[PDB]
């Protein structure tokens, strides 16, 4: 049901709207 | 506020911890001040959080009701729809002139260069955060903001 | 973070206690319209959406709603289309509810692919809810109708992340868009 995986380079966001 | 007494507000006197800035706590539950679990019911240990205001104009300046308006807006340079009563001129290119798109004051050069914005972006910086580009609110082209001679 | 392609997860639901005690924030997404309500919703022990099939859908997730102080429809909000990762991210500081979003294609196994990926701001509305639990609503679509009671027919794919304060030093393209990061902690 429940699984455990890791994130590389992933959840990156926009800050500012510059 | 009324002569025998306005008991339509409510401060909740009491609560478990601190509110957060711009959070709004509106439950009813009886406040456990106690060891002994409440039951809904008040007692000893548990009373009701909510206290009403006793409101009457016989109080002097500073007991009496006072309405409070809090005008929380965001002046970040983004894409904006408010705008007062600016009005709008027209588009000269390639000349040393003022600009004010949205409050943005200053002076420099229109150039319509090829800068890829996002729907959600309307300025841009520079290292030295200066905006030297710009999306114009009505046009959907993008200027950048070149300094004068 | 999911890769299905059938709709199935449509939704989430955010609150304290999950009850009519306390508010509770609903947003559910459709095949054409988003609904995003903050009330004091009941919701049952396994919330899901409910289907009478290709249309009249059933919000059988709460059981009453009664203040009903903040609605919100804005029909541009998630599913971003049907042909595969779809990121996103919520926050809520300040009593602001951040959503971000971010369609990108994949071309792997079962398993997150390298590479960076940034996603764009979606919505950002004030709903003042202490947030602590939440929820995703997912359609059941059993071929047939089914009651309010939970542990419906589950016979007939999510990754989950928490975020925390960091701090990052974020590379522009020449064209403005992100392409590497550093987790400087």
């Amino acid at each position: 049901t429940q699984s455990y995986t890791n994130s590389f380079t992933r959840g990156v966001y926009y800050p500012d709207k510059v | 506020s009324k002569p025998s007494g306005n008991y339509n507000y409510l401060y909740r006197l009491l609560r478990k911890s601190k509110l957060k800035p711009f959070e709004r706590d509106i439950s009813t539950e009886i406040y456990q001040a106690g060891n002994k679990p409440c039951n809904g019911v008040a007692g000893p240990n548990c009373y009701s959080p909510l206290q009403s205001y006793g409101f009457r104009p016989t109080y002097g300046v500073g007991h009496q009701p006072y309405r409070v308006v809090v005008l929380s807006f965001e002046l970040l340079h983004a894409p904006a729809t408010v705008c007062g009563p600016k009005k709008s001129t027209n588009l000269v290119k390639n000349k040393c002139v003022n600009f004010n798109f949205n409050g943005l004051t200053g002076t420099g050069v229109l150039t319509e260069s090829n800068k890829k914005f996002l729907p959600f972006q309307q300025f841009g910086r520079d290292i030295a955060d200066t905006t030297d580009a710009v999306r114009d609110p009505q046009t959907l082209e993008i200027l950048d903001i070149t300094p004068c001679s | 973070a999911s890769t299905e392609k059938s709709n199935i997860i449509r939704g989430w639901i955010f609150g304290t206690t999950l009850d009519s005690k306390t508010q509770s924030l609903l947003i559910v997404n459709n095949a054409t319209n988003v609904v995003i309500k903050v009330c004091e919703f009941q919701f049952c022990n396994d919330p899901f959406l409910d289907v009478y099939q290709w249309m009249e859908s059933e919000f059988r997730v709460y059981s009453s709603a009664n203040n009903c102080t903040f609605e919100y429809v804005s029909q541009p909000e998630g599913k971003e289309g049907n042909f595969n990762l779809r990121e996103f991210v919520f926050k809520n500081i300040d009593g602001y509810f951040k959503i971000y979003s971010k369609h990108t294609p994949i071309n792997l196994e079962r398993d997150l692919p390298q590479g960076f990926s940034a996603l764009e701001p979606l919505v950002d509305l004030p709903i003042g809810i202490n947030i602590t639990r939440f929820q995703t609503l997912l359609a059941l679509h059993r071929s047939y109708l089914t009651p309010v009671d939970s542990s419906s027919g589950w016979t007939a794919a999510y990754y989950v992340g928490y975020l925390q304060p960091r701090t990052f030093l974020l590379k522009y393209n020449e064209n403005g868009t992100i392409t590497d990061a550093v987790d400087c902690a």
